[PDB]
């Protein structure tokens, strides 16, 4: 009786919602639309008790990729997802390319969570790809000489 | 569920809370069976379609399962005495409790 | 150190006329190197490719 | 560097999940990985399932605001006559009510 | 009065494109075949498939997509084998010695 | 919910905002524009709660060099910053070369 | 970098790129007040019960 | 009937955005706490200090 | 400070509780702690499970 | 803080935020109007009886 239409209700609020939420994130780099699921709720009767909200599921297409010049801007075509490592050392994924150098010379967004990526070992430093992945830091540290073995 | 005599009631109502102690009780503080224990440090509570619970703590890349909930069937439902709060227990007309898991 | 493949080489339906000069039109091989997932799609007949 | 040498700092690692609509969003524009999304497998950029990274550019949102603002349209009718339909629902039980 | 019964309506819908390679509609005649977690099997003409932890092909509520199989090297759709849950693998596909050119 | 419409129209006035401030420094010696960031702020449910602003991220990228003719003003090119003092000795640092 | 004498840096505030945003950013401005107007439209249908 | 009992609903609300540098807003799980002039231990939400 | 350099006065500290709902509202978007709710366990903001 | 002569500190009031917020309080109101609209339905049920 009244639950079928209060579910109706709910699902329509969720959807405007859903939709809400996507135009107010209509430039923001990085994201993915949304859409709400819905799914019938019978049970037992044949009446159709009312509707359910499966699920929100993202559309991760590709969107534009515009030049902004910068050298921190990378933009991920395809599949793929940037890794990122906050304080408590929780692992994080996302598609952002607005990377900062901060004070301690570590690749950051704009949230302040610290890229990953495979760390070069050795001299001449070469990834090692057979290590975890690290904060990628970049310092001044002046480079050493070598003394010539080959000529 | 356990009632305070250490006997068992059957309820429907699902509305769970947890205790001071971490464990799943009904709302009107009965505890129920099995023993389903919510740890202190807990993120998210998974439920599944089979009475699977999960939770999922910080820092561990898997989720932990804390227990199974069970489903008790009656041969015969009306039989059931209702001592209030939501709870039935059980008589000699409402046949045994067959304890069997959410989907079997 | 690996096994040389032996394999059945076919020129059938090859010809020889007047043509332009000597040229070879199709060659085919059923062999290939060893590949990983890269993508997956559903056909309009309702086969499930890998490519 | 200033003596004409290029030195290697680290290598941007790229991860895919089997189950993408899986992962979790966290806020911030960034996603967490759950059990539905599956394990994180990782990768170099242009290899195996990896696209390749554009430098200097950055990806926009793929948000569609024509489609949007008709959808809202939709929803909106949607749910006025999920509202007609609680108000019959009402004006039933008050004239139950009533006798 | 007594309520006779309660009649679908199994009329086709609208086909809306989405873009999404794991998204399909049906249509003219015809249902998707699905398996429950306990080998309970349904039909539905909802096409929102996704591929879940486990490389299998499920619906928005878990039940997975059945369908023939291939066996063999090449693979081949077995048109007289019974119906099985769809999967799509990650592992390697390994390399084979030429045969014919 | 009135909160995520709410928070992508204080988005879109922040934007708007930032770009008639890029607009009214188009001719301005040492000025760098500057571009909003945005991030969504999905917090427990999946409805995507809103939209925030999560700064304003400068364009240190050198401009025109023009020629005056006067010799007190100083162009700077590729990096660095004129390093200046106010009269109770605070540091602050602009790439703005007119001098006197 | 060096110092170049008798010259200024200008800004680098490009006036066609600050006026094709300001288009777009007035049209998204624009979209959210739809929304707004939209959910208001709700809430009044639903008082109005 | 009888009333069971008065449940709250915990989900974390909308994070409004509003300039002053002494408001916080508590994200995911997590309490203020404070004490009155009596030592009273309390729990809130409510981010808006002076 | 002008004296370019910075000192820590404090950390806000939060509280966590194994049943959140079990807390006896006080008014004025104000908790109290209560039996049900257990004692409350302390931590800093954005570690574990804060 | 410094002083500016010369110069004016207008009001820091933004008209838009203003009207969004008016809107929202003008919903709120209306709600809490239909629950008092409620509440005196039920006492007229009860004093009728």
């Amino acid at each position: 009786s009244f639950s079928q239409a209060v579910s109706g209700l709910n699902a329509a609020a969720t959807n405007l919602d859903v939709i809400g939420n996507n135009i107010a994130n209509s430039a923001t780099y990085g994201f993915k639309s949304g859409t709400a699921s819905f799914a019938d709720m019978f049970a037992g009767s044949k009446v159709g008790l009312g509707v359910k909200v499966a699920g929100i599921t993202q559309d991760f297409t590709d969107g534009t990729t515009t030049n902004t010049g910068r050298g921190l801007d990378v933009a991920i075509s395809q599949n793929g997802f940037f890794r990122l490592v906050d304080s408590n050392g929780s692992v994080f994924y996302s598609r952002n390319g607005q990377f900062k150098l901060d004070e301690n010379r570590n690749l950051v967004n704009m949230q302040g969570m610290q890229l990953t990526g495979y760390p070069a070992t050795g001299t001449p430093p070469t990834i090692q790809q057979g290590a975890n992945p690290a904060p990628i830091t970049i310092p001044n540290t002046l480079m050493a000489a070598k003394s010539t073995t080959t000529a | 569920v356990m009632l305070p005599d250490g006997t068992s009631a059957y309820t429907r109502d699902g509305s769970f809370q947890v205790d001071q102690n971490g464990q799943l009780v009904t709302a009107g503080g009965f505890q129920v069976q099995p023993a389903i224990t919510i740890p202190a440090n807990a993120l998210s509570i998974t439920i599944g379609r089979d009475g699977v619970v999960s939770v999922t703590q910080q820092g561990q890349a898997a989720p932990v399962q804390v227990g199974q909930l069970n489903l008790t069937t009656f041969m015969n439902d009306t039989g059931l005495e209702s001592i209030g709060e939501n709870l039935y227990i059980e008589t000699q007309s409402s046949g045994a409790p067959n304890e069997s898991t959410p989907g079997l | 150190g690996a096994t040389a493949a032996t394999f059945s080489l076919s020129f059938l339906n090859s010809m020889q006329q007047n043509t332009g000069a000597n040229n070879i039109v199709a060659t085919n091989q059923n062999g290939y190197k060893p590949g990983d997932l890269v993508s997956y799609q559903i056909n309009n007949d309702g086969t499930v490719v890998g490519n | 560097y200033s003596n004409e040498q290029e030195q290697v700092l680290g290598q941007i690692v790229l991860a895919n999940f089997a189950n993408n609509e899986g992962l979790a969003s966290q806020g911030d524009n960034v996603w967490a990985a759950t059990q539905a999304s599956g394990v994180a497998l990782l990768g170099t950029a242009g290899s195996g399932n990896f696209g390749k990274l554009t430098n200097g550019a950055l990806e926009a949102s793929n948000v569609d605001l024509s489609k949007e603002l008709v959808n809202m349209i939709v929803a909106q009718r949607n749910y006025q006559s999920n509202a007609q339909t609680i108000k019959t629902q009402d004006q039933i039980l008050n004239t139950l009510v009533n006798l």
